[PDB]
């Protein structure tokens, strides 16, 4: 789910309202299980 | 978005009649057309004034700080 | 007695200056507004 990975800070769970004000991008994480072989 | 103090077109105050009107409605269970009439709102200018107002403010209040 | 800022959610007066970041005491919500003026403003009434 959407989140703000800002530096000098953890990672807030971003809500639209804030992205709007702060000029951020209501986006989220793309994870994929790679296989090393 | 609050009740219009006084009617645009003619002048009669209407600032107060809101609560009254909203009451002769849900309680005394009358129909709008009449409720207005009860409230002294004869001619349609002052009449459309109350009958059409959308009291948005009530939502505006449901916000926070 | 005197204020400088405020929090969007936890509407609580702050007051700061350069260096101390721009967050709040308790909830991060790093926004903050800027509280009215002391010199009251006047309005025509028409
Ligand atoms: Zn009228
Ligand atoms: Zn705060």
């Amino acid at each position: 789910k959407p989140m703000v990975n800002e530096s000098d800070g953890v990672t807030h769970a971003l809500y639209p309202q804030e992205a709007r004000l702060r000029n951020l991008t209501y986006s989220s994480g793309l994870f994929v299980d790679v296989k090393k072989r | 978005m609050i009740v219009p103090v006084r009617c645009f077109s003619c002048g009669k105050v209407v600032g107060d009649k809101w609560e009254s009107y909203l009451n002769l409605l849900q309680e005394d269970e009358l129909d709008e057309g009449t409720a207005l009439s009860r409230l002294g709102l004869k001619r349609y200018c002052c009449r459309r004034m109350i009958l059409t107002h959308v009291d948005l403010i009530e939502k505006f209040l449901r916000y926070n700080p | 007695a005197t204020l400088k800022y405020i929090c969007a959610e936890c509407s609580s007066k702050l007051s700061l200056s350069r260096t101390d970041a721009v967050r709040c005491k308790d909830c991060g919500h790093r926004i903050l507004l800027k509280a009215r003026t002391k010199r009251l403003v006047q309005f025509e009434a028409r």
